[PDB]
């Protein structure tokens, strides 16, 4: 029997493989919004521009956040997710009686990555410190994929094993 | 030793084969995306360094 | 521009793979992958002579 | 369609003093809907990526 | 792991292969109309800042 | 006659793209896509390994 | 396991060789640059010049 | 001798070519420079001499 019932541990273990995964492949296109946000906010940054100019990429950026939070609240895989934040950790099987394979949630949703919902720049001064804060929201979202690669990582390491 | 319900080398055979799957699969990836960091699944820490510089 | 143009060699240096490695590699792997299957055939039929004792 | 950029079916000027105020309307004719192709543009870029995850 | 209604890597080489794909084509459109923002899909406000100052 | 010269000039450097380095990302794309190809069809043979067992 | 280290170790020496290249890509700016100041205050040095050329 | 897993010829091979690779490398970049010293990395107490005489 303490054989049989690896078979279960081993498909929360693949299970869990392709959470991360679906959580990766969403956290590609966040990564890409962040950096087509960045340079929209570099670009209005510069004085030069007319009011124009600065409406179109002030629009662009608005675009591409709803984009973002639209891409940050699709990513789960059967009603569980571990990039919108809708639970703290998830506990994967890895043993006969059932002790907890840790893989704790890294939320990528626009609040879990420090931006608002409404967050925007008005004016090049805006844009310039924009520039810094959509910095350090696609560094702490590389981290946070980094995490998940590694946490993906003993998955397969653990199944390996088992 | 001798069996009929089960052969344990046969097993050792097929976790050798699975192994060299693996390390096939790894390699065909790696060839068929241009890079040795293809994701964060890869190396996270080094994958973020290719990505942040990006 | 030479920036950029540095930047983008920095990251292909982090990134790039050593393709001419992986070709030797691929061609490894196969024969490894062929050897296994063969070895596992072989490992199936270990046990099977046992119906000739009787 | 002419009166979603502000101008009118009947829209014209019938002299240069109503063509220098038609200068400044079909230059803001011309504002909107640039703007307007560049949002529908950025929300096709947003279907492909949302077909690539899917 | 071993599947035969299904092979997984193989659709990871497909989805580098199309990722391939697609890149080749942005390269042919920009090849060919001798731009890299020729329409408001490659960039919403640069495509609309080319055409008003076009 | 001078400021029209240099708003085409601007629009140019705005939407127009250097094209040498296409010039080879082009031929590089073409090699990647023929290793993806064949990378691909390496992938497709992997399962079929297994009648060999049978 | 020490061959294995090696790989940290060659990425490592292909950063310093890109942190050169950018620091070189830097200074021929600055040779440049101080070829001109020297014009510049060599230019200056002439007694003969007027207060508005110098 | 025979192995699957190492053959040491086609690492050989692998290095005398990128050693080919890197002396075509510095070919080419002295034709299209026109200069035995291009820059600094090239040769320093020549390229020193030579922009001081310049």
């Amino acid at each position: 029997a303490t054989a049989s019932s690896l078979n279960s541990v081993k498909d929360s273990l693949q299970r869990g493989q392709s959470t991360i995964d679906v959580a990766l492949a969403a956290g590609d296109t966040i990564t890409d919004l962040l950096t087509k946000m960045k340079e929209k906010a570099l670009a209005a940054s510069d004085t030069s521009l007319n009011t124009a100019s600065f409406n179109a990429l002030k629009a662009d950026f608005e675009s591409l956040r709803d984009q973002l939070q639209k891409a940050a609240t699709n990513a789960k895989f059967n009603g569980v997710s571990l990039a919108d934040g809708s639970t703290t950790k998830l506990s994967f099987l890895a043993n006969e009686d059932g002790s907890n394979f840790t893989v704790t949630a890294q939320t990528l949703s626009l609040t879990g990555i420090g931006l608002t919902a409404t967050s925007t720049f008005t004016d090049a001064a805006t844009a310039k410190t924009m520039i810094a804060t959509i910095t350090t929201s696609l560094q702490t979202a590389t981290n946070k994929l980094s995490s998940l690669g590694t946490s993906s990582v003993g998955l397969d390491t653990h199944l390996t094993f088992v | 030793l001798n069996s009929i319900n089960t052969n344990p080398g046969a097993l050792l055979a097929l976790q050798n084969l699975n192994s060299t799957n693996t390390e096939l699969a790894a390699t065909q990836g790696r060839i068929n995306t241009g890079k040795k960091v293809a994701n964060a699944k890869d190396n996270g820490a080094i994958w973020s360094m290719a990505k942040m510089q990006s | 521009g030479k920036l950029q143009d540095s930047l983008d060699a920095g990251v292909g240096n982090l990134v790039d793979a050593d393709l001419a490695k992986e070709s030797a590699k691929l061609q490894s792997l196969q024969t490894k992958q062929q050897l296994g299957v063969q070895a596992l055939s072989i490992a199936n039929q270990t046990p099977q002579t046992i119906l000739s004792l009787f």
